């Protein structure tokens, strides 16, 4: 049994390129629509304050390095002298402590310079991921990064794509109960078939994830399927139909649809050709409807001789002539 | 809640639903079992009407109609009331069609009413207070006597 | 209503004719009960809710046609009598059987049966009125009573001829035979006067 | 008397895993829909700035530790000398105060280092509780934690569950009254029965908490029962009608 | 070309995008055939006294 569920194509990886530092967009490096590699420079925000911050941090680092150089010279001069006791052991230990403290301060200043350098590098906005970039949400001269992380551009990965389709909760629960109770074996391994609306474009994919939380508003559970898109035909956001298998029946019984009767209580029954060419009434529970045949769940066994004609002209136990 | 809300809840929730039947014309050359959909839309008894949802939340809490209104089966109209000898009664005025006998029509009505009175509830009884045919019967039976005498 | 019953929205002005645009769900999307479940409706928050989220289809049996006669629920039962058997006896048998029905079930006749009923009712006193009027005319003309009774003895012979002929060929007592009989009676009476006035 | 009450299945513990820090999601280390253990890595946020802050804190710690070593050596040298008055008691007291100050500075630098380390660990997005993780709200390369704690994932504990159903308030007061004068006996000890619409499975559960406040829009108090969910049959957010004993 | 939903940018959803539009019968309840082929017919009734 296959279910066609409403679904939308979503790219596997989306990177919303947002400006982290406030400034005026000086230059836009990328052209819209092209494919971009990781680290490709996209925007150039003016590094007026960040360059100054890096210069300040570098000045602090330079001072720390000067102090370290002085302490190193002190220790180098004291080391041969302390062995001949030309300087007190206290003085040598003080010099060593000063050297280690200067090394620590240089490491701290290097960390501060690294912080400033990363902050400055936040101004050369780069593509975080590889994929197809879209329109430039801002143009040169626009003030970005003040107040909020301004959206600059969007990058999407076009291969493979996701298809986040959705299923009613009750259908899922019925399927699970049938699987547990044993009427239908699960069809997880069967591949989802994708069909794009208005086109003959068909694609195959696999189901990845079945959400456990039913949507409160729509009473549905979400499922995610990954579909190969080597030609780029499958577009993000497109509405699509996914044929998800709803379990496999090894011994499915299908009969002509006209060969099912229903009683006043709603219980379905079927006329059967018993021994001695006598018509027997075997009650039946009917499943789904496929083409011109009903799926029968119980009440039938392989080899049963069902009558698919003259149902209006047959009473139980009457004698009939098979054809 | 305002009275417009309760009126509109009544209007949209107590409505018959012309659902239809699947497999209807124009039908596929494959499917062969059209059948009616028979959705239940209108409400039959006061219990069903008191279950009209006025406002329901996502959590599950609901405001049913009965929570704000008393629902019962009553008169469409309370302008007029009738009594017959101090006891609450009902009555109807039967009128004769043009060009028809009265005596025969009155006898037919009385016989029909007495036949129906066999199925009446025991607490209720029927009676015909006014009959314009009695006057004609006595008049004709006297005039016949005057002609003979 | 719109998806499965089709809904008439407004008027299509088709080159001078006002016809109605109809909206209905697609042939492939209304062929199965599952298609009813696959329909979606909008909630207050703007999402679409599938029907299967809150509706469950249960089968039952119902009337595809409800027949009512004079305002009560009815069944219309029709048939034809066995060959060579009168319809009046068939109505007799039918009312006999219907008497065996549980109390509360009424049986009524309609159209052809009602007409046959009133006809069979009226025929007898029609004959009677005819005979008394011809008697009275005959006493008027003959200035006597005996001569009227004399001539009136004629009609059973014409009736006998008509009845034997129709029975020999086996035709029923239809209106056509009845009028043939009445005109035969008329000509036999003419014959009888044409003898008796000269007598 | 059983009253069937609408309600929804709500998970025992919900972990909306959020970004505590600003940065670009470098990697996604989990598969959606899998059951994760507490402390498992889910997302890896770019640890560029936080590593630098940790390096600065460690540098300050190294400086404080060097000063501490110097002070310890000074006190060790001065310890025997003051015993024979080679150094003034005042000088030794100053040395000991310097040592205590150095130890205190070492404690402060260690505290700063630990703050920086935990800040860095906030960039290793770990699952706070064990449960089922859903779809990743953000993808690799997405900028999270800028301005607001960006939602990354949702982790739900599937066993047991709470069914939050609703009773009309006036009904609750009427039952409480009937209990009060003694026409009926309280049925608090009777288990709840939950039936999911359209299926045949029945689950028993115990009433946990009956609310005191009244829903303003509908006049109905909320209730909570707990139902064992061993097979995963009950999902979070399902509409469930709970049969509650009314005395 | 009936617009179902149109955005400020210019994108529109026309009726044909969701439905198949054609000229058809108002009602498909009754069908008539004349010797194995689809036909139509009308009953002409005589006015009184003619």
């Amino acid at each position: 049994v296959f279910a066609e569920l409403p679904g939308r194509i979503e790219p596997v990886r989306v990177a919303e390129v947002r400006a982290r530092v406030a400034g005026i967009v000086l230059k836009r490096t990328f052209e819209e629509g092209a494919d971009v590699k990781a680290g490709d420079v996209l925007f150039q925000i003016d590094p007026a304050p960040f360059k100054a911050a890096l210069s300040r941090a570098q000045g602090e680092l330079a001072r720390a390095e000067a102090q370290l150089f002085q302490a190193q010279a002190m220790v180098r001069r004291y080391e041969p002298l302390v062995k001949i006791d030309a300087v007190s052991q206290q003085d040598f230990d003080n010099a060593m402590a000063a050297l280690q403290s200067a090394q620590a301060d240089k490491r701290s200043a290097q960390a501060n310079v690294e912080t400033a350098r990363l902050d400055l590098g936040y101004a050369e906005v780069r593509a975080p991921i590889a994929g197809r970039i879209g329109r430039a949400q801002v143009t040169e001269g626009a003030l970005v990064g003040q107040g909020e992380a301004t959206l600059l551009a969007r990058i999407q990965q076009l291969d493979p794509v996701y298809a986040d389709f959705t299923q009613p909760a009750a259908d899922a629960l019925r399927l699970r109960a049938a699987i547990a109770e044993g009427k239908v074996a699960g069809a997880s391994d069967q591949p989802l078939s994708l069909r794009v609306d208005g086109t003959d474009i068909e694609r195959k994919g696999t189901l990845l994830f079945t959400d456990i939380s039913v949507d409160r508003s729509t009473g549905q559970i979400a499922l995610r399927g990954q579909f190969d898109n080597p030609e780029g035909v499958l577009l993000p956001g497109m509405y699509v139909r996914v044929r998800t298998p709803q379990g496999l029946n090894q011994n499915a019984i299908l009969v002509p649809q006209r060969a099912v009767q229903r009683s006043a209580d709603g219980q379905a029954s079927v006329m059967l050709l018993g021994e001695g060419d006598t018509v027997e009434v075997r009650q039946v529970t009917t499943g789904a409807m496929q083409g011109s045949r009903w799926q029968i769940s119980e009440g039938l066994q392989a080899g049963d001789k069902v009558i698919t004609s003259s149902l209006a002209a047959i009473r139980p136990g009457a004698k009939v002539i098979p054809r | 809640l305002s009275i417009d809300d309760v009126n509109n809840a009544i209007r949209t929730q107590n409505v018959q639903v012309p659902a239809g039947a699947f497999g209807s014309t124009p039908g596929s050359s494959e499917q062969e079992l059209t059948a009616t959909l028979t959705v239940k839309g209108t409400l039959d008894n006061p219990e069903e009407f008191a279950a009209i949802v006025l406002r329901a939340n996502q959590d599950g809490s609901r405001l049913t109609l009965g929570d704000v209104a008393r629902i019962e089966v009553g008169s469409q109209d309370y302008n007029f009331g009738s009594r017959q000898d101090g006891k609450p009664a009902v009555a109807a005025a039967v009128q004769l069609s043009p060009g028809a006998n009265a005596i025969q029509t009155a006898e037919a009505v009385k016989q029909r009413l007495t036949e129906l009175s066999a199925n009446f509830p025991d607490n209720v009884e029927f009676s015909v207070p006014y009959d314009t045919s009695r006057f004609v019967d006595v008049a004709i039976d006297k005039v016949i006597m005057t002609l003979i005498e | 209503s719109t998806a499965f019953g089709s809904s008439v929205i407004n008027d299509f002005a088709n080159a001078g004719r006002q016809q109605r645009v109809v909206v209905q769900a697609e042939q492939a999307e209304r062929m199965t009960p599952e298609s009813v479940l696959r329909l979606h409706v909008p909630n207050d928050s703007g999402s679409l809710v599938p029907l299967s989220a809150f509706v469950t289809t249960s089968w039952e049996e119902g009337p595809v046609q409800v027949a009512r006669y004079n305002g009560y629920p009815s069944i219309r039962i029709a048939g034809d009598a066995a060959p060579g058997v009168s319809t009046g006896e068939a109505m007799l048998e039918l009312e006999r059987i219907a008497a065996e029905l549980p109390e509360g079930i009424g049986y009524e006749w309609t159209g052809l049966s009602y007409q046959e009923r009133v006809a069979s009712g009226q025929a007898t006193m029609l004959f009677a009125l005819a005979i008394t009027v011809v008697f009275l005319l005959l006493v008027a003309l003959y200035e006597s009573w005996a001569i009227p009774l004399t001539v009136m003895l004629i009609v059973p012979v014409g009736a006998l001829g008509a009845v034997l002929a129709v029975t020999a060929i086996g035709l029923p007592n239809d209106v056509y035979f009845k009028v043939g009989l009445i005109t035969v009676i008329g000509l036999a009476a003419k014959n009888a006067i044409l003898i008796v006035e000269f007598a």
